[PDB]
């Protein structure tokens, strides 16, 4: 399961 | 021994072809378990190994909504490098992540990773303390102090540790018989006469998994350490891997030479001579 | 910031032999990539480098008769040729 990316 | 979990992301933009394209393909123990691609039919996190489809219909609806919203945030992130960078908005550009973990032999984790690049360039990593962060640039550097303001490292380490290791040995349960499945090498060597009154051996090794194997040429016992032409692995396109090695002799002292093939499923590793 | 592909043409066994063929491109950027001989198209990865691979391949049965596939990619001017063997 792949985390939630936030923004850069 | 060592197991990883890692997800390999790319957003890339299309200027004017509409929307960016979004794909996510994980891996365990760098073979490919699922994907999600936004250019298909409907894009839908897929499994990648018959052992995945052991999932039920919950798996693969939160996945999809998942990688959804990660597609959204992505595209966001094209419009903001460009503006960091005060690119012209006119070119395609590439975003990249590598995300996950590696565990040793107890399950806890041993690295993790949070890899961006920037048109195939380093952008921001998380280091290896799994609280702060490497930017390769001044751009990278808004990002950082962003991510410091928001405890970003904080949230990863949380999910390197918990969710990522976890999610990883419940792949493994399934996986295992699978994965450790191991293809021993056949070879042959071939021979092939050039101008002038030399000859090319070329020593063959086909249908091995997994891709990991060694290949030498000798002479009387010496590892002809060049020249002798390598092939970098490749695949067969079947699950299995091909490589050979060739090195160049006089006419007529063939047999002085022998190929050495060493790969895990070998017993003992093979020597095979013309 | 672009990186020239590297290609690998070649048979997945060794004149009557109902074949499929594999053309492995590795080492690129960026990934919009125009590969051809019906020819099936693997998905595309990336590797830790962050460069760019793929597999094309097309079921085929050869004999004097040449095959090839051409490449081509922003990295090069001109499109890449390579020829079986």
């Amino acid at each position: 399961s792949i985390i939630v990316f936030n923004l850069v | 021994g060592p197991h990883s979990l890692r997800y390999f992301v790319t957003a890339v933009s299309r200027p004017g072809l509409g929307e960016p394209r979004y794909m996510e393909v994980g891996y365990v123990d760098d073979t490919e378990f699922v994907r999600f691609d936004s250019d298909a039919e409907n894009p839908r996190y897929e499994p990648r190994a018959r052992w995945m489809e052991q999932e039920g219909p919950e798996y693969w609806e939160r996945e999809t909504q998942k990688a959804k919203g990660n597609e959204q945030s992505f595209r966001v992130d094209l419009r903001t490098l460009l503006g960091y960078y005060n690119q012209s908005k006119g070119g395609s550009h590439t975003i990249q992540v590598i995300s996950g973990c590696e565990v040793g032999s107890d399950g806890r984790l041993l690295r993790g990773y949070q890899q961006y690049a920037y048109d195939g360039c380093d952008y921001i990593a998380l280091n290896e303390d799994l609280k702060t962060w490497t930017a390769a640039d001044m751009a990278a550097l808004i990002t950082k102090h962003k991510w410091e303001q928001a405890g970003e490292a904080e949230r990863l380490r949380a999910y390197l540790e918990g969710t990522c290791v976890e999610w990883l040995r419940r792949y493994l349960k399934n996986g295992n018989a699978t994965l450790l499945r191991t293809d021993s090498p056949k070879a042959h060597v071939t021979h092939h006469s050039r101008p002038e009154d030399k000859v090319t051996l070329r020593c063959w090794a086909l249908g091995f998994y997994p891709a990991d194997i060694t290949l030498t040429w000798q002479l009387n016992g010496e590892e002809l350490i060049q020249d002798m032409e390598l092939v970098e692995t490749r695949p067969a396109g079947d699950g299995t891997f091909q490589k050979w090695a060739s090195v160049v002799v006089p006419l007529g002292k063939e047999q002085y030479y022998t190929c050495h093939v060493y790969h895990q499923g070998l017993p003992e590793p093979l020597t095979l001579r013309w | 910031i672009q990186k020239t592909p590297q290609i690998q043409v070649y048979s997945r066994h060794p004149n009557g032999k109902p074949n499929i063929l594999n053309c492995y491109v590795t080492q690129f950027h960026p990934p919009h990539i125009e590969i051809q001989m019906k020819v099936e198209m693997s998905d595309m990865s990336f590797s830790k480098d962050w460069s760019f691979y793929i597999l094309a391949h097309t079921e085929f049965t050869p004999t004097t008769d040449t095959y090839a596939c051409r490449v081509k990619h922003a990295s090069m001017a001109e499109p890449k040729t390579v020829y079986w063997d």
